[PDB]
């Protein structure tokens, strides 16, 4: 059965027809720092104030293409991500499906990472059967994984969200957390709706803030400076 | 011609200028990713892709670090990457098969020049199709390529015998001999290769 032909015939995307650990999530949840968040206009904001250096950065700038303030790849590329990333650390960069697939890789290289996974968010249209340069209908987005220093699959499948909904699948958080990469986790351009235990969310649309660098850093003082996020908390007194 | 045509060769040494111009180029190169016969990064860069097209599309399979290197070659060869096809690899029951398990392979889409009269936007950028033998890419890509550019000349690089299709010329070192029917090509091949085959 040719699902490409079927989509030409009927409009049902080929991905519509793809068919179809607990203890770990529990250790992740016990290990999680309280959610912390900070309203900041990131164009105007000195990210160096975000300390300590992060083990994981999730970067979700609002691209023009999500809306059919927007950030161009010009703005993104000028972010000083490398000044807040721990010497060994990871980045997850949402790149969309256009030129971001190329310009996001330049970014990763500019900030000192190499790509090790290309995670694809494939969008079904079961409930509802173009860029000028596009050759094809674009039905997916890419989240690039980068590493600097020395169970899950690289696909997320969900239904296409309603128009004007720019939220990315919460599954990206489970994939990141299941890598057990460290507990300093930063979400740049997160939102009220994305705040989440074990994460520091920084974005311009947050309506409240509770971030305090000293308080935040106290979650990772000894004996907890090197925990992976997937181990039992270290016993005290 | 129109039926399948092919040329067993080493694509490094074939004077591909004898083949003329194609509306679409597809390639599945044996990138030297860190087992069974590869091309070095420099050999890949030096491939004489630029003579194959004036205006049209390149389809370039990539995996691993070829995702970045293939973008280099793609740009060096004179293309702009305008799309990226994802083949979701399934079994016969439509279930998906370092840090993450890989459920897919990638096919970069480059444009060169200004193509006109292609039916852009008929297919979507996701393929869902059954894994066959190792490295055997899905046949759906030929239907997508045919709807996009019906009846035009097309050329596949690093094809195996099962890759040969109508309107395509397949080059690869595991093809059986030389099978050419387009008289223009037959004439240019006999001029350049009177005694049959050469190197460097
Ligand atoms: N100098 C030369 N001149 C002319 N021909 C040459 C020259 N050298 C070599 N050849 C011939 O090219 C052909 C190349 N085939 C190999 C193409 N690449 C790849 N190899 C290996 N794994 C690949 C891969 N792609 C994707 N994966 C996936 O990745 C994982 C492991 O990496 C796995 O999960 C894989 O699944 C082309 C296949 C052809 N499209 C089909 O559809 O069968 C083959 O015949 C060679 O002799």
């Amino acid at each position: 059965n040719d699902y490409c032909q079927h989509f030409v015939d009927t409009g049902h995307r080929p991905q519509n027809f793809i068919r179809d650990i607990r203890l770990k999530d529990e250790l992740i949840a016990k290990s999680n720092t309280p959610p912390m968040y900070l309203q900041a206009d990131i164009e105007a904001f000195d990210i160096r104030e975000l300390t300590p250096k992060f083990d994981v950065i999730l970067l979700e700038p609002p691209l023009e293409e999500y809306y059919r303030k927007c950030w161009t790849w010009d703005d993104i590329m000028k972010l000083e991500i490398d000044e807040i990333a721990a010497p060994r650390s990871f980045i997850f960069l949402w790149c969309g499906s256009g030129e971001g697939l190329d310009l996001g890789r330049v970014c990763l290289r500019k900030w000192g990472y190499r790509r090790c996974e290309d995670i694809c968010w494939i969008k079904t249209n079961k409930n509802n059967p173009l860029d000028p340069k596009a050759v094809f209908q674009r039905t997916k987005e890419h989240c690039l994984m980068g590493i600097k220093g020395t169970v899950d699959i690289d696909l997320i499948i969900t239904e296409e969200p309603e128009i004007g909904n720019i939220e990315k699948p919460v599954e990206i958080f489970h994939i990141i957390e299941h890598f057990c990469l460290g507990r300093r986790r930063l979400h740049l351009f997160g939102r009220d709706s994305t705040i989440r235990p074990g994460w520091l969310t920084v974005g311009p649309t947050l309506t409240n803030s509770n971030y305090n660098a000293e308080t935040y850093a106290s979650y990772f003082s000894a004996p907890n400076s090197y925990l992976t996020g997937c181990t039992e908390e270290i016993e005290r007194l | 011609l129109f039926p399948p045509q092919w040329i067993c060769c080493d694509i490094r040494y074939l004077d591909v200028s004898i083949l003329g111009k194609f509306a679409v180029v597809m390639a599945d190169p044996p990138w030297d990713i860190h087992p069974y016969g590869t091309l070095t990064d420099d050999e890949m860069r030096r491939l004489n892709i630029p003579v194959l097209q004036d205006d049209g599309f390149l389809f370039l399979w990539v995996t691993g670090r070829a995702m970045e290197l293939g973008r280099e070659c793609l740009n060096l060869w004179g293309y702009e990457r305008v799309d990226e096809i994802i083949w979701v690899k399934t079994n016969q029951l439509q279930r998906i098969i370092h840090w993450l398990n890989h459920g897919k392979e990638h096919c970069l889409v480059g444009v060169k020049g200004n193509p006109q009269g292609f039916n852009q936007g008929l297919d979507c950028d996701v393929i869902v199709a059954e894994v066959r033998s190792t490295s055997h890419k899905p046949d759906e890509i030929y239907g997508m390529i045919e709807r996009l550019s019906p009846g035009t000349r097309k050329i596949e690089l690093f094809g195996r015998p099962h890759n040969v299709q109508p309107n395509w010329i397949t080059l690869g070192n595991q093809l059986d001999g030389i099978h050419l029917l387009d008289p223009d090509v037959v004439a240019r091949f006999k001029q350049r290769y009177p005694d049959g085959i050469i190197s460097k």
